[PDB]
This record gives structure tokens, sequence and C-alpha cells, in this order.
């Protein structure tokens, strides 16, 4: 019941030059200075969709370099930015911008490792932080940090794999943390997380997948769960997720794919979570990479894993084997 | 006035931010980081760092005050949460703040805090943040899944947005008789309860699939073969009344297999048909599940002595 109409002019074409310029003179302001928490996160999905794009030379690379430096602290965390305190979700998005950079060694990675390594419990969850927020959100973090890094083995891989699906749920999906109501970001962590650790064989794939597709509403777009609106953003979390448990398929690509285009801005570039909303770089970025998911000819192949471009991921050898 | 304004707001959280980092380097933790924060977090309570300023302060403020004096600090802090999550109710930083203020509490109050829970659940009875902290106060309170049980069903009866409460019960459920599958009688109740809940509102997703994950919860008795059948023509009877509800067809395809895969093959076929035509979206879907089952079928063909 709950859906957008979308209305008969929305944009239909993909509009990729404005996207990118939109991108380009993001930060150049309210909502700037007010995110600051999450700037290097901010800066990850720039990038990552200027590079989906072809444009990431329109970035400032040097720049960002001395910046991802300057957020690393002495317990080997990244965070947000200049004086935030580190955080897994930072030292992601971190060690992602540097993947796509090739320079990684421009933090110390050895202690990177070891900041992964000394936020996982005992029952084989990971903390967000010193201060001990348990999120499925963070197991999937540390693994794609540690994926990168050429590192994995430095956690506690069948602890962190029996967390993650004491997660799942009776529907097949996955919640932050055990008894935690199913949501599409959360599914996408879990199955990334699986992905990596090699047990995509433990997901129920047609009953996850199930759940999935029935995202998908009369206007083309996914919701995160059932009886909420459509969010551009879900064109990557739900289809990320049906991408690694291979049921891609099962939902309606066309109808969806006019769905992410009617949530562009032609007049500002940029992608917003509904038609006719303000856009975000956030939204932009999971606008684009959905439709590179499905089969956008204009845009890079993605990972569904990682969520960066998969020439990156095939450059450092790090490509986790899909259901299909 | 409106936009010339919020230019006056970015400049006083800018500076207050600015008071707040240069307190820290300098190692002043004390109440102004408190008065500060609190103006910055009520309308950007994402800020991470703030809150654990905010942490630090009050563990440092422990040290150098009087049992008293820690204790009116935490009822400020309680105030404080309470105010930001009536904005908020939603925010990751808000709600783990709350957890590890009580976490650390000598004597907290958790039947306060389940009411707390009791009411942002009537505001948004799908608030998985609130869910969450609700199961914590629940296991440090010790209350009993039976106890959880009752809650459940009147937010399910009362009204519908019942996701939430429909994977709740589903993990409580298990709790009750917990094997290292649900036992028939319980399993037959619950049948019971979701089947009144989609004939009450058939547009009501949640039951439907809360009623899916009962028909692989648990060969046929003949009390559970009488109970299917009866859902199987109930459902029937719904077609007619709602011949575009897509829950319902799938539901007496779902009902046929747990009766007799075989026997109900034609059934089951002509089902498909009307189901994708009703329900297009997830035509690839409802063809992998009919390839699926017809590959089944041909197995228990095979099995034939
Ligand atoms: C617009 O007010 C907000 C509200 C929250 C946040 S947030 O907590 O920092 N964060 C990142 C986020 C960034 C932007 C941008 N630029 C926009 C939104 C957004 N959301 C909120 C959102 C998105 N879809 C619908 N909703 C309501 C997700 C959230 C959580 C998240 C972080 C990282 C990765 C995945 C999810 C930021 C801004
Ligand atoms: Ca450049
Ligand atoms: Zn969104």
């Amino acid at each position: 019941q709950k859906d957008v109409t979308i209305k008969s002019d929305a944009p239909d074409t993909l509009l990729l030059e404005k996207h990118a310029d939109y991108i380009a003179s993001y930060g150049s302001d309210y909502e700037y200075c007010m995110s600051e928490y999450l700037r290097m996160s901010g800066v990850y999905w720039g990038l990552t969709v200027m590079d989906l794009m072809g444009q990431l030379h329109r970035m400032n690379k040097e720049e960002i370099l001395v910046f991802i430096k300057s957020c690393q602290h002495e317990c080997g965390g990244v965070s947000a930015s200049i004086g935030h305190d580190p955080h897994l979700l930072y030292t992601l998005s971190a060690v992602q911008i540097l993947t796509l950079y090739d320079s990684i060694h421009v933090i110390n990675v050895d202690k990177v490792v070891a900041y992964v390594q000394s936020l996982q419990k005992e029952d084989g969850s990971f903390a967000g932080d010193i201060w001990g927020e348990i999120d499925t959100r963070f197991s999937f973090c540390a693994v794609a940090t540690l994926a990168l890094l050429g590192k994995l083995d430095a956690i506690n891989v069948e602890k962190a794999i029996e967390f993650v699906l004491s997660c799942m749920n009776f529907d097949g999906g996955f919640g932050c943390r055990p008894g935690s109501e199913s949501h599409a970001g959360q599914i996408y962590c879990c199955t990334g997380f699986l992905a990596i650790t090699s047990q995509l064989h433990q997901v129920n794939s047609d009953l996850l997948g199930w759940w999935l597709c029935e995202r998908q509403l009369p206007s083309g777009g996914l919701n995160g769960r059932p009886e909420k609106l459509p969010d551009v953003c879900y064109s990557w979390w739900v289809l990320a997720s049906l991408k690694i448990i291979g049921r891609l398929h099962w939902i309606d690509r066309e109808k969806l794919r006019s769905f992410i285009l009617a949530c562009q801005d032609e007049e500002t570039g940029g992608f917003a979570d509904r038609p006719g909303d303000m856009v975000d770089p956030f939204h932009t970025l999971f606008g684009i990479a959905g439709l590179s998911l499905l089969g956008e000819e204009q845009i890079k192949p993605v990972s569904p894993v990682f969520c960066m471009p998969e020439e990156v991921l095939q450059r450092v050898n790090v490509q986790p084997e899909l259901v299909s | 006035a409106k936009r010339l304004e919020r230019e006056q707001k970015l400049k006083l959280y800018q500076s207050a931010t600015q008071a707040v980092f240069q307190k820290r380097q300098a190692g002043e933790l004390d109440e102004s980081v408190l008065e500060l924060t609190s103006q910055i977090l009520g309308a950007n309570p994402d800020f991470a760092t703030l809150w654990n300023c905010r942490r630090e302060v009050l563990q440092h403020l422990e040290t150098e005050k009087s049992p008293e004096e820690s204790a009116a600090l935490v009822k400020a802090e309680l105030g404080f949460l309470e105010s930001c999550l009536r904005v908020n109710p939603k925010s990751y930083g808000t709600w783990h703040h709350r957890c590890w203020l009580l976490s650390r509490l000598p004597e907290p109050n958790w039947a306060r805090e389940l009411e707390l829970c009791a009411r942002f659940l009537e505001a948004d009875e799908r608030n998985f943040h609130c869910w969450d902290y609700r199961r914590f106060v629940a296991a440090q309170a010790a209350v009993a899944p039976a106890e959880e049980l009752a809650f459940t069903d009147s937010l399910i009866t009362r009204n519908f947005s019942n996701y939430s409460s429909w994977h709740y019960r589903s993990c409580l459920l298990p709790q009750l008789h917990p094997q290292p599958r649900l036992p028939e009688n319980v399993l037959l109740k619950e049948l019971e309860l979701v089947q009144n809940a989609f004939f009450t509102d058939p547009n009501d997703q949640s039951a439907w699939f809360y009623h899916r994950w009962l028909l692989g919860a648990g060969e046929l008795s003949v009390e559970k073969s009488t109970v299917l059948q009866s859902e199987l023509e109930s459902c029937k009877e719904l077609q007619e009344l709602e011949p575009e509800n897509k829950w319902c067809l799938l539901t007496i395809i779902l009902l046929m297999r747990a009766l007799d895969p075989l026997l109900y093959e034609k059934e089951t076929l002509q089902y498909f048909s009307t189901l994708k035509a009703v329900d297009p979206m997830r035509a690839a879907y409802l063809d992998d599940l009919r390839s699926k089952f017809l590959l089944e079928n041909s197995v228990l063909k095979m099995e034939y002595a």
C-alpha cells in the first residue's frame, strides 16, 4: 500500500554529466558542516560514484591522502574527520578510498589490523569502537576492511561467522544483533560478510531472496522492509544482497530502473531518496551503483560485496565467490 | 528569516563544537562540556564523538563527586536522553548512550525503562531501535518470554503495524519450548492466531510472512491435516472476495505443498498461472519456485516402488 507515484515528467534518462558535476562541486554550508561526523564516508561515497562514472580524476587525490593520514589515531583506527574519534565505519571507508587510489601504505596497515582485531568480542561480534556498540554492520566493516588489506586471518573467523548466523531470522533475513528484526541494510552487511568469509551456503537463498524481491513496490522502487516507503538507496542494499545470493533476476529491472532515474534532480544533478526530494551524495552513489548492478552501459561494473568498481577489486585479487 | 537564521544556528553549533574540542584537548572534563554538547546533540544526535565526550565527562565526574552528586548527574542524563529521543527516536548514538548509562548504574529502574519502551512503541510500533532496547531491558530485568508474549498479543490485535510484533513472537516462541521447529500444539495455536490476522486484514503482509514460517516450522496428524485443509478452503473464499490479493494465492500454493505436492500438482500449476498474472513483478521468482516444486515432484514420483 505505502508507495510513491512517479509523476509523468520525472526524468527517464541517465544524467551522468550532471551527477559528476554535482559530486565534483560538493563541499565547495549548513548540511556540509553539520555532517563532519561522517566526512570520511562522505568522501568514500563521492569518490566511488565518480570512479564508477569514469571521473575519479576530477577529485583531489593528494588532498584526500593527507586527510586520511591525519585521521588515523595512535590505536590504528581511523576517524570521520580530524579530531573526531576512531570508528570501524570510517576505518573501512578510509581503507576503501586508499584501495581506489592504490595508496594503502599512506596509513599504518599493521595498526589498522590491530585495531580491528581489538574490537572483536568473545561471542565473535564486533563493537564499532571502544564504547561497545554491537552491530552486525561492524562485523561487515571488520571483514571488509581486513579482506581489502589481505588480513582476514587476523580475526576469529569461525566465531565471527557464528555471531552473524545467530542474527538470522524467521524470514531468512538478518538483524543488528540476535533477535533483531530483518531489514535490507542489515541483510546487505550480513550477506556481504558471508560472501567474504565463504559461508553463502548457510543462507536460505530462496527464502531470503523472496523477502528481498517483495521489497519492490508498484512504483518499481524498493523499500527496506515491509510496509515502508521506497527509497533509492535500497537499489543498493536490496540489489546487492540479491546479487550476492544469485537472485537479482527476482526483481523487475525495468520498473526499478525507471524509479531510480525518476529520483534524479535534472537541475542540480544528484539523486534523492525519492523523486522531487533534495539530493545528497549518499543517494547519488547508491542510485548509480544500483543502476550498475542492473547492467547500465555508461557505468563501471560494481562489486556487490564492497560497493567499489570491480576493476579495483580485480587489481587487488579480492573477489569473493557469489551464489551466482 | 528562515534561511537567514540557520546561518546563526551553524555559527553557534560551530562555536560550541570548537569549544568542546578545545576543552577536551585541555583535559577539561567538566559540566561545561555537558552543557555545550546538550546544545549540539539535540539537533545532531548522530555526531558520535560528542556522545563519547559526554561519557568521558561522566566517567571523570564520577571519580571526583559524592554518590548523591553522581546520582543527580545520572538522573539529569536520563532526562536529557529522553528529550533527545523524542526529537529523533531512531538515532543509534542516543539509544547506545542510554544502554551504556543503564549498564553501569548500581540500582537501575528497569520497570521504568520497559514503560519508556511501551510508550515509544505506541508512537511507532516498527521502531527497531526501541524493540532492541526493550529486549536489552527485558534481559536485564530477567522478564520471562511468556510475559513478552502477552505484550506482543495486545500489540497485534489492537492495531495493524505488526511485522515487528510477529518477528518478536518468532523469537519468543522457540524460547518457551527450547530444543537444542515448534511443538504441534503450539504451532496449531499460532496458525489460528495468524489466520485471524490475515482474514481481519488480508492486506496485512506481516501475517502472511509469519504464516509461511509456520508452514515450515513443524507425517500429518489428523488435526493438522484438517486445520491445513480448512485454511486452504478459507483462502479460496478470500480469493473470491479479493481476486487481486497475491498473498492469498501464494499461500494456497504453499498449503497444497504442505498437504500433498503430487495430488495437488494440477491445481498448483493453475495457481502459479493466476498468481503471475496478479503479481507480474514476481514472475521470475514464481517461475523459479514452480521449477523447484516440479523438480521435487519428479523426485517424489521417482520414489514410487
Ligand atoms: C539526512 O539526515 C541524515 C540522517 C542520518 C544520517 S547518517 O546516520 O549519517 N547515515 C548516512 C546518511 C548519509 C546521507 C548523506 N549525505 C543521507 C542519509 C543518510 N542516512 C539516513 C537515510 C538514508 N536513507 C534514508 N535515510 C533516513 C543513512 C545513515 C546510516 C548509514 C550510514 C552509513 C551507511 C549506511 C547507512 C545522515 C543524514
Ligand atoms: Ca584530480
Ligand atoms: Zn536512503
